[PDB]
């Protein structure tokens, strides 16, 4: 009669790497790394994300007339760009401080788009409907942006322009405008009839005096002129003043902002569905509780942490030695 | 720190044992053994559980990390950003892999220590009987039923009850 | 007779966290983390810190007349701002490159304030005492800055202005100036009588040609004009030249610099005493030798290292098992 | 790596022992024991001292770290700065907590190993006498004074001096 | 007869530091840290490095006439500056965005230097050989740069200047130019005979209108005027247009680029030999396989990793206890 | 975790032993010993080799790290760059030194465990003969040639062949 002492054996096959030996076979273990993801882009915490489609961020804010379908969007969780999004600035030029504006948009959760300067009332001196380029074409016709307004003369006359706007909404207001300059002095005089001209923008902490530059240059999209774009945040209180001679692309819609952080400009083209998660990657969504993650380093939500390994099996048990 | 029990003097494992990690096998007049030891395995389960939970606890969860954008005159800032990201990624992957390797070493040594301690605990209460042989087995000079078996499995043996008969048997051998 | 072998027991109660078990009771242990601090701001290594009080850094350097009490300060260890410091630029405008100037001030240990351009001698063409605004008021009267000088006309005349200064002090010299521009052309002609004007600053590695901009804008502190401020470091050697038409805010005091690193612009409002330490936080001072610290991450001196934990007790001894 | 001595076969600690960490308790004809062992505790004190000093030495001391300032068109640089600071803070707090936990494990195992080694050192020089029983106690077949006690406490025993009398006593039992 | 069991002893003297004890003597060990380096600068992977000598990067690209010897260099592994390299811009001024150009040069592996505007043909209106300064002297005579071209009037006349160039080489082209401005209006009229002047540069994503500034300033290298320098990358396709009145320093040589990363601007003055390595420091070259390195933190190649320690001996063996 | 073998009950090392790390010394009628044990040293060589290779593998190799340039109005970016570089350098030097210290501890304990295990393996197959004395030495009650020596060195002893003669000798002593 004997009381032989022994340990437990099993028929498992999961191996665990240790220091002094590789591929050790352990009876019980536990995984610590994620691999699986559903190739979908669901809504983070109920609120659906805003898909731009074939639209750039600049194209969406300026109101590029190809980007008409998302004309009435005012709430999101995160902004999706695709690999085909190319409809930014239709008229050729440069969007000054385009990256800082993206970093400001990465903290805003909603909009309220409203009229600053009503088109039919605020401009009883100039023409407001006879100036439009053909580079930004739409179904054969020639249309301009949907948020800005071109200004032309009214019958060989151009009075000095000055217009102000106060803030009475409690929230911050994002104001865009533009400055156009033609390639030739003849085009300058034909549109504006001012050899010298300026615009000037002033609020309290923004103050600049823009003058046009006229020079011949090779054409992009069949246009030899150029146009520069600008943006400014106001505060609850302080007022903005525009004062122009012959060079103003007047604002026509603003954006009241709302805070609430943790947004993004994820660029992917995996399709959009309507489930609900707490972690979102450009490749897909993640549902887990393990402390490490392997799908993609760019995440939105409360996501597990990204490493660059392939196996993190951790042994909880004995060495499987079958006798 | 290989304690010499697992795949040492004790040769192999038991497939027939089901319940616990560490147990006995009694071979008296009636029946066979394969009975677990629910006292020493519970401490092991609690230790490993508090180990895994602590490893999960010491790591954190990253929040929204979204890439930034730069134009063609801010190359220095872009290279600086890429350097920062690559550096932190390398540091964390190093920490994770190193932690897993050292933890695996220590848990295997932990199970080895448990088996050796259980063997020593049996041998300490079986003083001069039973003539230990081979891969952790005894002999029991005196003959006893399932009650002495269950006694040894409890941790109480009352050695002076079985002393003189085992002494006579050891002498007559 | 027996030689029973045993270990030491004690009646201590200090617990130590380990991996396989929490709250283990150990006979002897040692702390490694700091918590305590005296809520005072003492002098680091003998030299007292400079408290700005109700004064901003820009207000101190320009010589804002509310900030008169620290008119004769020329030595510090670190600069203290409070939460009530708001007297910066009294006349409204923009201090260009204000943050780079703070980063330059974080390495300088002393000053020598001196006259560049003496007020009573260097300007025998213009008026030097009849130009002062009312936004920067002081005890009812109207006073300007204490380090700059406004320039007006002398009886419907404004000669072309040019003045230079060489460096003969061996140290670097920090020179400030300003450029004023009014909101209206009438104010421009009433103060200066020059439709076009410029100032120009040149040394060897600084060269700029400033022109005013005139535009209507909403008033701050009851003033519709604006003023821009500028600063330049010289070297031992090279000379600076100012050349102005109708727009100069001439310098009137400079600052010779002295090196010696490890300074700061700590912002707190805990009171100032006169003990002596080697480590200083905004919350207080630290006196220790433990390798870890928990008070505040922003430190000046040779301070222990900041982590974000609450307990780092390290066991040096046995498990306390009372029998 | 639990060596089985502390809270193992040796049950509890001694309150009455004052001087050292590891000692003896002699119970001959005159007096009682509680005498420390100043040779094995000194190595432990030196080891723990050189451990703590090394842990202090491997860490450094930070110099002046003062916050920077940015305007409202340098948001990218500000976010980059905040990211760098938060990353380094997380890395250092992880290193500190992990180091403390593993060091506590190893020092408790160190004390356990010391006690087991001291027990084995006594048993090795008491060859076949004294019939070891229970929680690390002996019996001394032969009767001896405080001199043999102090002899065992030194590490010299001269076993052939007490061999034949203890042999006769062991046989007559 | 006995079967005494024992371990191995040796007469080695190499010590290993551990936690509980210092200077432990171990029978066998292995090093993990590098110290040795040959004080030479060999060629990384066959291709020899380009040594500038007494030349700055700006001096090499502008074609400073002291830097003549490296006139025909078009291939490198990494660029070496010495501590004596001071011949940058000979005529005094400012090389705008000089650091971004260095960061662009840290990714280019070869050149093809070619004529954009041939000197004898492209300018049949102006003088092209009678304008040269004496600050950039060469063997007593007065020579200008070797890559740019000064423009003067041709007999009290200055026609409006306009010239374009298309890209037909598939690779990116690096174009440099300059804008000169004199200190006095008399010098302006004596060289150019235009009270107002401008140059203008436009391609598609670069567009600027430069105007001169005229102000008196103290002279550097015996010249009171100034000159600014500029650079632009083109693409395969888009064309550049220069349009000037009286202020152009016309380009005369371009640079076609070639990619292939991992270059550098190592600054050292250790001599250059012609061996072959895979790792290069400013102190010397490294040949090893150990995971840690101690020579210098600035490396080019596939180098071992830099730490700041002096000893990393790792024990592989027993404690040497001689009996 | 000092296992008590190296510089413990076994006093010193052997200079005359050449081949392996762990061996024997036989002292029968003809010749002397110093024969290595090529079975237990091979596992040690493989373990240490896979340890060193893993330590080399977990580290990476840095690529081209070239310093950047800044003018006199980009002081904030320059200080940020210097901070990033100094931080990463400190983190890596800390990791390297700490890894080396802990690895040295564990490898010395590994050799100690190997020696103790080999001693226990000899004692387990020499059941009641040979009366173990001093620094790991035996006596062999029965007299046997080089064949029994080589038998013990293999791991097979066939104890019932030499039982009764050794029993008679042990009794007559
Ligand atoms: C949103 O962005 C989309 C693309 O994502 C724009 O649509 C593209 O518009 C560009 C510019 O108009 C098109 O590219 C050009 O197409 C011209 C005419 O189209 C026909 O010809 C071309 C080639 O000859 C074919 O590829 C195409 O299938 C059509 O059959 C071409 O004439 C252009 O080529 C050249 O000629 C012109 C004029 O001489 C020169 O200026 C050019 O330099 C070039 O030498 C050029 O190929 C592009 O094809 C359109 N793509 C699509 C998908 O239709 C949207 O217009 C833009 N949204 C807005 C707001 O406009
Ligand atoms: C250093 O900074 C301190 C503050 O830290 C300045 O002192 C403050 O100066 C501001 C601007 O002058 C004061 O705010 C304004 O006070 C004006 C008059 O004071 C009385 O009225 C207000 C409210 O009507 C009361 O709060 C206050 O107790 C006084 O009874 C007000 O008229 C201003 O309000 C409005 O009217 C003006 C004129 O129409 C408009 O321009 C404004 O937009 C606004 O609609 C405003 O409230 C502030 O009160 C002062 N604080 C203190 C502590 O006295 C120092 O002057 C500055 N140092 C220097 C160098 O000037
Ligand atoms: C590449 O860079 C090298 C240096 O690396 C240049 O060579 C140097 O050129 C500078 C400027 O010309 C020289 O410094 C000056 O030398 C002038 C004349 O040389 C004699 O006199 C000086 C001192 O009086 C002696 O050191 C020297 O040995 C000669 O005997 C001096 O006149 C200058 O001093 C002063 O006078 C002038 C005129 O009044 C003032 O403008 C100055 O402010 C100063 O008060 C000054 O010392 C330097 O000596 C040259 N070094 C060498 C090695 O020869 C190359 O010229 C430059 N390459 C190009 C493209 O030019
Ligand atoms: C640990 O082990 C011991 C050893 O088996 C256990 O003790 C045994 O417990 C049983 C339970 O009934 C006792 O049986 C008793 O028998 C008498 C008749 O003899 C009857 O009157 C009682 O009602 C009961 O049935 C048994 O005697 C006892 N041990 C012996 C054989 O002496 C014990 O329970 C285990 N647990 C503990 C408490 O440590
Ligand atoms: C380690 O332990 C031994 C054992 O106790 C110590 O040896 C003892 O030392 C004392 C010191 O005096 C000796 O006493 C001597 O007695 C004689 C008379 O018999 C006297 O002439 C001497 O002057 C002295 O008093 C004692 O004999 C001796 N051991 C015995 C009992 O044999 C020893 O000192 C300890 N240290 C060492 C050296 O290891
Ligand atoms: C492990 O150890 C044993 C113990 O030494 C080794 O066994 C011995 O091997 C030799 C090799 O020849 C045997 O010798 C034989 O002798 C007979 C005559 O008696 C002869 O006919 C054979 O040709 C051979 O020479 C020897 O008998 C044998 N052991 C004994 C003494 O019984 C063994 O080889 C070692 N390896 C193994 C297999 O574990
Ligand atoms: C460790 O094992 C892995 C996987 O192999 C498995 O586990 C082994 C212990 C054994 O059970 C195999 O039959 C199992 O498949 C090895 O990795 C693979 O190795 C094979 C060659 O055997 C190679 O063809 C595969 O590409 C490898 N796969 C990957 C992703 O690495 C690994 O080589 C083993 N390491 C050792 C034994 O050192
Ligand atoms: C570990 O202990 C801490 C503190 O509790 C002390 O130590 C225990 C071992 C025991 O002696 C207690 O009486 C001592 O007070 C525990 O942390 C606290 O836990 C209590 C609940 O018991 C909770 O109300 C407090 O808020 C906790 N305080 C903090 C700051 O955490 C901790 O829970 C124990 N951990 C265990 C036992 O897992
Ligand atoms: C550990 O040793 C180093 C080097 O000393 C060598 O190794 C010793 C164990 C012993 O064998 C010495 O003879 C060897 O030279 C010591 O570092 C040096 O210490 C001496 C003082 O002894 C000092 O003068 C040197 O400057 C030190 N050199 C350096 C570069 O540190 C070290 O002090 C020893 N550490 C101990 C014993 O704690
Ligand atoms: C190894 O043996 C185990 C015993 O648990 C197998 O697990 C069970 O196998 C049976 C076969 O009928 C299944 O019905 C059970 O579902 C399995 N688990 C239980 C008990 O629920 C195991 O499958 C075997 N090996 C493999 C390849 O997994
Ligand atoms: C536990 O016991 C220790 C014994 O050292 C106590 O320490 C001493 O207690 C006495 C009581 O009179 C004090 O006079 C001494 O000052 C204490 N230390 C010494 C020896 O200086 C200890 O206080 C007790 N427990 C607690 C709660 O600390
Ligand atoms: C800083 O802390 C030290 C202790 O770490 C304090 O100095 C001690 O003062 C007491 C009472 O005078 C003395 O008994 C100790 O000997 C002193 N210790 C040392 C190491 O000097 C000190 O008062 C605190 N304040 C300062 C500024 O030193
Ligand atoms: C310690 O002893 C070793 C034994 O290997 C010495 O190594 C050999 O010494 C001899 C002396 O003649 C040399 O010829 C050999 O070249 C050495 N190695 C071999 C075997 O090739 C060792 O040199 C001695 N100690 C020192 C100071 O190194
Ligand atoms: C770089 O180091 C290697 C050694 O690591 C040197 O190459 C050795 O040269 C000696 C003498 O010719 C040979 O005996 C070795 O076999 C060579 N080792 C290897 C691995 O090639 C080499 O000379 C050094 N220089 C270069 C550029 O390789």
């Amino acid at each position: 009669d004997t009381i032989c002492v022994g340990y437990h054996a099993n028929n498992s096959t999961d191996t665990v790497d240790t220091v002094l030996e590789k591929n050790v076979t352990v009876t019980h273990s536990v995984n610590l790394l994620e691999d699986s993801h559903n190739g979908k882009l669901c809504s983070l915490n109920g609120i659906a994300p805003l898909q731009l489609g074939k639209c750039n961020v600049a194209g969406w804010l300026l109101g590029n007339p190809e980007c008409d379908l998302l004309l009435t969007a005012n709430s999101w969780s995160y902004i999706i760009e695709t690999s085909n999004s190319e409809n930014g600035t239709c008229y050729p030029g440069e969007f000054i401080d385009y990256e800082e504006l993206r970093e400001q948009l990465s903290s805003v959760s909603s909009f309220e788009k409203f009229e600053i300067f009503p088109k039919a009332s605020s401009w009883p001196n100039h023409e407001t409907t006879k100036g439009v380029t053909a580079a930004c074409s739409y179904s054969g016709a020639s249309s301009f942006y949907r948020n800005l307004l071109w200004i032309t003369k009214k019958g060989t006359s151009y009075p000095k322009l000055s217009k102000s706007y106060t803030n009475n909404k409690g929230k911050e207001v994002l104001v865009l405008w533009g400055v156009h300059h033609p390639p030739s002095v003849s085009e300058q005089q034909s549109l504006y009839q001012n050899a010298d001209a300026y615009v000037s923008v002033g609020s309290s902490k923004y103050n600049r005096r823009f003058a046009p530059e006229i020079a011949a240059r090779p054409k992009v999209r069949g246009q030899a002129g150029r146009m520069n774009y600008y943006w400014t945040l106001l505060d609850q209180g302080d007022t903005i003043t525009f004062e122009a001679t012959g060079n103003l692309i007047a604002p026509w819609y603003a954006f009241a902002l709302n805070k609430g952080s943790d947004s993004g400009i994820i660029t992917s083209d995996a399709p959009v569905h309507n489930c609900d998660t707490r972690c979102q990657t450009p490749h897909g969504a993640l549902n887990s509780s393990l402390p490490f993650q392997n799908v993609h380093p760019i995440t939105i939500g409360e996501c597990p942490k990204y490493v660059k390994s392939t196996k993190l099996r951790m042994a909880t048990g004995l060495r499987n030695v079958p006798s | 720190g290989l304690f010499g029990a697992i795949a040492g003097f004790i040769e192999g494992g038991w497939t027939g044992m089901i319940d616990g990690w560490y147990g006995y096998h009694h071979q008296n007049e009636q029946g066979s053994g394969y009975a677990a030891d629910q006292k020493s395995t519970q401490n092991a389960i609690d230790g490993i559980t508090s180990k895994v939970n602590s490893v999960i606890e010491k790591m954190n969860t990253q929040f929204t990390a979204v890439g930034k954008e730069f134009n063609n005159l801010e190359r220095r800032i872009e290279n600086l950003n890429k350097k920062v990201d690559d550096g932190f990624l390398d540091v964390w992957t190093y920490n994770a892999e190193l932690l897993v390797l050292l933890e695996n070493e220590r848990t295997l040594d932990f199970h080895d220590s448990n088996v050796r301690n259980l063997y020593e605990k049996v041998k300490s209460q079986l003083r001069n009987n039973a003539k230990e042989i081979g891969n952790g087995c005894f002999e029991f000079y005196h003959k006893c039923d399932d009650e002495c078996m269950e006694s040894v499995k409890n941790g109480t043996y009352d050695y002076p009850k079985y002393s003189e008969e085992s002494k006579l048997n050891r002498e007559e051998i």
